């Protein structure tokens, strides 16, 4: 089920940032971007946690398994000893190759949830702004500060204190 | 002014395999099975096994006299054979129920090893120190076991043989014996001067009346008789009862017995050391935590679970894409 | 793969809707809402009990297991029979623990997605009016009945019945 | 005026375990699992079970005369031991082969018991009633078993011993017999007056010729002497013949076979009922029909399959968030 | 996890469509449609082939396995070595099945979301143009030829060259 | 003009069924379970199969003058028992640990058949052709087995038996022989004129002191005695001693063997061509490379896996919707 995000619509991934997985980079008159989003990114550490976890805990521990011996009229029992070896060997060696692919792929489509979801949901309080461009971008009619690039942070945008001026901007255009 | 949304990118070269695709690059992954090991077979939870050297487990218990070093050991983890170990039964036979014997073995922590009954006491009618073969030789001399007594008669006469023992040590005793018989009808008469003979052996859940039988064949070892060897359990309370004619190999040394399950007779010659570890193969010592294991199926201890795979590397984090 | 509806962008559940999983809630002139859809949930409803079915059908029912007896001097099979058993116990104990948390997982997202294409489904069909806000709510430039919110909830609209006077309003705000 | 699209919401409080979530809140759901039974044992399809009480399947078959009250049972579904059943052999010895025939008897389903050697004709030579034990004693009387019988010398001379039996019931017939041995020559000879002595049994693929011995041994309740047990089914059609000399347990009552399978030897305490279930185990009896089971690995019928957890609850539904 | 896009807005499927799985219909001045899309199928064949060699790859072959024989006083050894042989083949049929329906389920899945994201692929690239309609279906208010078409077909569209007269086109409707 | 998007379209019927409905309709699938097989039995990689017929294992290896077409085989890929086989022991009796003998029959490729004691020079004290019994007849005349040799006296003498034979061909050698004993007294005497009688194997690891035993039974082809049959392996070097006084039936062919394992003891009676395959069931042949497999569970080769399903269709492709 791959979302479309990641190697998708948005090409490539970022080298200078650093504190988190998912994050935003504010381009305004002072400074640059590059500051992560601590909220989203702490969901996800947490469900990968409580996955390995669980992976860890489904499987136990083997105790004392020692060999044993036969003399040369006990044939039968010899091999159906070593059948019984192998058999679960076979088996448990199937269930753990399987259940790391299976793994691999759920968490990697995960990750690509996540990112089409932060995505969508700054779409969704930049209601009729902004003119989404390209691989993730904006561009706000309305000009703004820092403090309205950390409200878009914060998930509180007040649309409409910036909405009339905008609307001129963007029927000026 | 952009609030351009992206991802994390990194610099690492760990691949992950899923289904769709293989050798996935990924920022972070975690492992789940252990390689490494150090080629030493340390003390498990502080006891120090038990490593038998050149000698077999009948011959330890035997009291084989190659094998005399280890003649005072009464605490072990678990037993350790080498390749070349091949000192059991020094004169040649067959020891029956040998494997039953190592799987009772398998569940013993420690031993008492004591006088059943006493060589200078308990046998005033037969000759106790003028019978011993030659296949078991000691430093030139020829000497028999450290644990059984061989009987011969002494001055062309011998009684009718009746001993008993009774347990009174709250534990379990482990007691063997050998029945011998030659392949001439002569060396019979010779040693025993009884034509027929028999042994018998009676306690509550074990009775059999043992018969010789006299066959040529050919030697082993350089000799042509054969003796066979039997073991047997007591309880608290209940008594043995040897009754013999002329073939008896009387024990000498028995072993009172310890619980505490958890041993093995593991094969290898890896050196010993003195560390402390909780899981222990052929091949060396484990120290970790991963649920999945790949250096030997057979382990001593809270091991972690043997597959049969050379690569689980699991995947927690996005695929890495440099842009 | 969380599509992002439940707990997401819709905050969160309705007590008072009573019939159905997923449903309307229309607030014209007359009346208030609460009407759920019997056509996606009939969907649901099927799908998961062919998938609770298929989970019982899978497993099958053991037959009479009684116990042996050794005596002893058969430790070896005595040993042999217990490792069979234990270990048969718990290859059956992972494979049904296992089981039910990726079956529990993927109904989750299920749920996740018929809410998501419900949503969807809604917006294809009003193309340009009503001007979407908030937790999954429309506004509907033109004034209409009952009828027409029965039309939306059947799934046809005929939007060009209402398409001027909507946009005459939509250029007059 | 909207048309604000949501889902629907519950006041339900049982939680389901996820792969990236604990404790989940689910509107619906269902259980897979069982936990409930009751402390009773009933009868599986009609047919009760039999309850040896205080009685073991060896003193059973053998007919140990404080098992009388179950002289008369014929038919059973399964064999119920309680933890107080310790009546099986009461002269001490061996039944040997007793696993084997426990697996041979957990397949039959019925007996027909009937006469082989009638007690009044088919012994025209030798005592009868004469010989019989204090240790297998009954209210101060000495008796000996229900189904074997003892054979004594009548005044001084014992002729030789022969007799044959042949089958024609188109069923398999399971014949017991013994074999006594004393632990003195005197007593072998007080008895028998024969200082050899043997018994042989042969079919047509069974085949032994058996010889006592006689050695001293402490006493088990109170006798010296040992006696062995054995037991063979034969065929529709074969004939048995035993030829004795001074040793025979002579068989007294046979058993007819029946088939039908899926028996058992549970092993509990729990009280006996009259209801009607299709799951038996020896905690209690089981109604349901969800895939898992969690009471007890030992069951009788068709049961729902055995782990080793303790929630399976599985959603079938939305999350559960209130608004 | 339906994406909604197979038998969902997009109602039904291509006969007429030979090559590939996933494709356009152009409709110009000259000519018809039906060409297929040889880069976002090939993703999908090699995704598919990796798929079933792997299952193919993680189950084995079994060797000789002949049956054993026991005489009249071995029951217990006969019953045990039934019940090794019946408790394998029950965990290897168990495992069998259930891989293939889950697989089933994720492979129609896969191109449910191929099928999707093509379409976002095309909604991205024509920003305010061609006014959506129905199942998956555009309209050009610039009239263009043959070349735009393939130009659409490449992922390349040069949307400046054609944005004034559409936007002119767009205001006189 | 537009550029409307669609999928492909298919008019293919093969269903797929998934979790959440069955009978789904798809473009494109694989199958993954094999069902036909050719019924016939071809030779395994050339080396073609040895069919017994008529004939058991012990009746093939004793020398069962019914079984003299399969006198000149040494070399097999698997061996081939009938529904019809039944000519195992002509004179009855029991052939002693039968089913370990074709356990290690199960890993040897090929023989070499030889006289280890030639008929008309190894006994030049006994007669060793006026002994032959007529429950084994061959067109109504009486003959014995074509691998061993019944023994009788030479005018009321019987000297006592010794023979040796060493091993000096690097393989391992099975060795045969028997010991028989009549019903009744009268008949030991006139066949062996030796009140008590024994014989005596004896090699390195294998010695036994065979008595015999007299009893009346009920006849089996009209032949009230028996006879027991026994086996051993020997080694490259050691050496094995027969020691007879009344009772042998000494072996006349022996067996070096030759390793290459995996091989069976199939029974079926389908028919022998001359193809070469890779897979052989009891109902046919397989070709093939899909990985499961539903004919039946008793394979020999590299065989696909076996399951107990009827259908395993995986799709590749996407839900045939035609518009
Ligand atoms: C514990 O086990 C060890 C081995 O792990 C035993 O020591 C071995 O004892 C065996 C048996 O005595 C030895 O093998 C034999 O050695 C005999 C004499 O030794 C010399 O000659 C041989 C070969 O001729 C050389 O290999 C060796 O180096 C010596 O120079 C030989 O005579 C035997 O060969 C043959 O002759 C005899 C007599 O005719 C025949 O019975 C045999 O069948 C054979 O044809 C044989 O080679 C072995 O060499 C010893 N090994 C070691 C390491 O010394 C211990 O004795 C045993 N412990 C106890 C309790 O005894
Ligand atoms: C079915 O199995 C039941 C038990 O489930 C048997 O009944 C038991 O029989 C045994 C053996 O007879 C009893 O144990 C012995 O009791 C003897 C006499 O009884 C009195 O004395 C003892 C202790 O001195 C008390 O416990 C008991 O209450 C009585 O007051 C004792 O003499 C035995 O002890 C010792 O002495 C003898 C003789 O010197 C020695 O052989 C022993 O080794 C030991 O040193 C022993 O305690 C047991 O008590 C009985 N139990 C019950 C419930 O009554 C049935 O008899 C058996 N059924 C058949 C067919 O017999
Ligand atoms: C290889 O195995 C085959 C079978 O696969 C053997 O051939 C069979 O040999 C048995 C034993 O000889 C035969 O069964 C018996 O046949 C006897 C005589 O044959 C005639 O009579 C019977 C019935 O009266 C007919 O079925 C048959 O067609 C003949 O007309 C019978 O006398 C036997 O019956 C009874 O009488 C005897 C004597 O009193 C009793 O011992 C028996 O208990 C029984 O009451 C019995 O029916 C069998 O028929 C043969 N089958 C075939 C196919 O011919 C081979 O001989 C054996 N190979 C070797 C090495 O011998
Ligand atoms: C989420 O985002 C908003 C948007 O930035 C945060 O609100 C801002 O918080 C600062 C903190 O001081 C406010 O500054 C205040 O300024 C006045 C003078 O104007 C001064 O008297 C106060 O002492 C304080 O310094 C700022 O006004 C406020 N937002 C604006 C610009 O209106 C908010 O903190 C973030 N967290 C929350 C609560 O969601
Ligand atoms: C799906 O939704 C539509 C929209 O409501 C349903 O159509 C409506 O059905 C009613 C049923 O009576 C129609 O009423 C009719 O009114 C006339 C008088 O105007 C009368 O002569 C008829 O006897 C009937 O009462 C109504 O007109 C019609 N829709 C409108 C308002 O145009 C429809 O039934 C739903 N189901 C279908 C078929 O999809
Ligand atoms: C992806 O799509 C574009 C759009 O069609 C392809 O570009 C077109 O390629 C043709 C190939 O000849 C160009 O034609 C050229 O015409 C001039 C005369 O105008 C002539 O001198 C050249 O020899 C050639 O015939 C065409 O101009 C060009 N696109 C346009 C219309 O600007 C392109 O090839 C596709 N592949 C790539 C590279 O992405
Ligand atoms: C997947 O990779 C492994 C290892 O190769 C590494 O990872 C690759 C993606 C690439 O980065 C390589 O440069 C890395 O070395 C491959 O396994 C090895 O393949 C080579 C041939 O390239 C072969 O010579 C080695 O013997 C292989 N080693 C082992 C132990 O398998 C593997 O082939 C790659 N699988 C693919 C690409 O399908
Ligand atoms: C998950 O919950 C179980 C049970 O707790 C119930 O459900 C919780 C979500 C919450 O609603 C509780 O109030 C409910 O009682 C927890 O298991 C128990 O945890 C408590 C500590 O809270 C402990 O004292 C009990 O012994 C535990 N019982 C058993 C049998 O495990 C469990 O810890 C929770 N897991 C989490 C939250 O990680
Ligand atoms: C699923 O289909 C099978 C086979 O039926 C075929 O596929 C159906 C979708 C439809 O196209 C049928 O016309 C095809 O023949 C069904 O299995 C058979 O069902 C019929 C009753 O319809 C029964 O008589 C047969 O005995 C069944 N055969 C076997 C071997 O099962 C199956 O019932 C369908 N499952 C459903 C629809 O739930
Ligand atoms: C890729 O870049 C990372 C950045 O973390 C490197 O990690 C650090 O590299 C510096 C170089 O001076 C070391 O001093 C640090 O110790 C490394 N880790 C830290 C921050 O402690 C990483 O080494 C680079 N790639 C490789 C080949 O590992
Ligand atoms: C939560 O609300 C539900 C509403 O169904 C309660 O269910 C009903 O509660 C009423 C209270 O009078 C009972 O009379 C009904 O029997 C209940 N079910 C019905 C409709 O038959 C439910 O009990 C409430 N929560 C709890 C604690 O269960
Ligand atoms: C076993 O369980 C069933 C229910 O699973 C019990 O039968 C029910 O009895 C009640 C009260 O008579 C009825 O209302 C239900 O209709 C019954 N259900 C069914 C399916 O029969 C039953 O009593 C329990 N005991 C036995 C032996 O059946
Ligand atoms: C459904 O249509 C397909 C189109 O490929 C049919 O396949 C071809 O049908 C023609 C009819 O003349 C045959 O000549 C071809 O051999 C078929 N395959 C090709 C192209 O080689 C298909 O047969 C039709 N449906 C069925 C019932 O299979
Ligand atoms: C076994 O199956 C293979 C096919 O899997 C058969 O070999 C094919 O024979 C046809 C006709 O000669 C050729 O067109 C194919 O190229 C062959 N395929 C392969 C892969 O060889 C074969 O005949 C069957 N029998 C044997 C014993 O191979």
């Amino acid at each position: 089920g791959l979302f479309g995000a990641i190697a998708g619509f948005i090409e490539g991934g970022w080298t200078g940032m650093i504190d988190g997985w998912y994050g935003y980079h504010h381009q305004n008159e002072q400074g640059s971007g590059y500051a992560a989003d601590q909220k989203s990114t702490q969901n996800a550490i947490d469900g990968i946690t409580s996955k390995v976890n669980s992976v860890i805990e489904k499987m136990n521990t083997q105790f004392t398994a020692v060999g044993k011996e036969f003399n040369n009229l006990e044939r039968r029992i010899e091999n159906l000893n070593k059948k019984v070896d192998d058999g679960f060997l076979d088996v448990w060696t199937y269930n753990a190759e399987l259940l790391v692919l299976l793994e691999n792929e759920r968490t990697l489509d995960f990750h690509d949830s996540n990112v089409r979801n932060l995505y969508e949901k700054v779409k969704s309080q930049l209601r009729n702004n902004a003119k989404e461009i390209g691989n993730g971008c904006f561009e706000f009619y309305h000009k703004c500060d820092d403090e309205c690039m950390e409200s878009v942070k914060n998930g509180t945008y007040d649309y409409p204190k910036y909405s009339e001026e905008s609307k001129l901007n963007r029927e000026e255009i | 002014d952009t609030i351009c949304v992206g991802y994390h990118a990194n610099n690492s070269t760990d691949t992950v395999d899923t289904v769709l695709e293989k050798n996935v690059t990924v920022t972070h992954s975690v492992n789940l099975l252990e390689d490494s090991h150090n080629g030493k077979l340390c003390s498990l939870n502080g006891i120090a096994p038990l490593q038998l050297g050149k000698c077999n487990v009948a011959g330890w218990l035997l009291g084989n006299p190659e094998c005399d070093l280890l003649l005072t050991a009464n605490s072990w983890s678990y037993i350790i054979e080498t390749s070349n170990s091949e000192n059991g039964t020094c004169y040649p036979g067959e020891f029956i129920d040998y494997e039953e014997l190592r799987e009772q073995l398998s569940s013993v922590s420690s031993f008492e090893k004591f006088e059943i009954f006493p060589k200078a006491s308990s046998w005033p009618n037969h000759e106790t120190t003028k019978g011993v073969t030659a296949a078991c030789s000691y430093s030139g001399a020829s000497s028999f076991y450290r644990n059984l007594l061989w009987i011969t008669k002494k001055g062309t006469s011998y009684p009718k043989l009746s001993k008993s023992y009774t347990n009174n040590k709250g534990k379990e005793v482990l007691v063997l014996w050998g029945v011998h018989h030659p392949p001439s009808v002569s060396e019979q008469q010779s040693l025993y001067q009884n034509a027929d003979a028999y042994v018998s052996v009676g306690s509550s859940k074990y009775n059999r009346r043992f018969a010789p039988e006299i066959a040529a064949r050919p030697k082993v070892r350089g000799q042509a008789g054969r003796m066979n060897y039997y073991w047997t359990l007591l309880d608290q309370g209940d008594t043995i009862t040897f009754e013999a004619t002329g073939n008896l190999i009387a024990p000498w040394y028995a072993f009172a017995l310890n619980k505490g399950s958890d041993s093995g007779i593991i094969t290898s010659d890896a050196p010993v050391h003195n560390c402390d570890t909780r899981c222990q193969t052929p091949h060396g010592a484990l120290n970790s935590s991963l649920p999945f294991q790949n250096v030997h199926p057979i382990t001593i201890g809270e091991c972690p679970k043997y597959v049969k795979s050379t690569k689980l590397r699991m995947a927690t984090g996005l695929r890495n894409v440099p842009s």
